[PDB]
């Protein structure tokens, strides 16, 4: 039973932090992916400019 | 994207209205040669230098 409640535990904090782990890399990639195509948008507004 | 072509479109609007104001100013501004070449042209066609 202390085997496997210590046990259970251990993996809920795993678990909690990994998730904050791919969590944040998602967020690092939202910013990313904002950045590259808000690029996109009026490097194309320019070429109708033109 | 639509601020780009809304801001062309309006662009080459008032545009075309500079286009037409060029025009006709130089469509009599380009009378005063009626005389001058048409002469060369009515001799180079007859062979004298009249």
């Amino acid at each position: 039973l202390a085997e496997a409640s210590q046990a259970h535990t251990k993996a809920l904090e795993d678990a909690k932090s990994e998730a904050h782990r791919v969590v944040e890399e998602a967020r690092t990639d939202a910013e990313r992916i904002a950045e590259q195509l808000e690029a996109q948008a009026d490097v194309e507004a320019e070429r109708i400019k033109m | 994207r639509v601020r780009a072509e809304q801001q062309v479109a309006s662009t080459l609007q008032t545009a075309h209205e500079q286009l037409k104001r060029e025009r006709d100013a130089v469509e009599l501004d380009l009378r005063a040669h009626v005389g001058t070449m048409s002469a060369t042209l009515a001799s180079r066609i007859l062979g004298v230098d009249l």
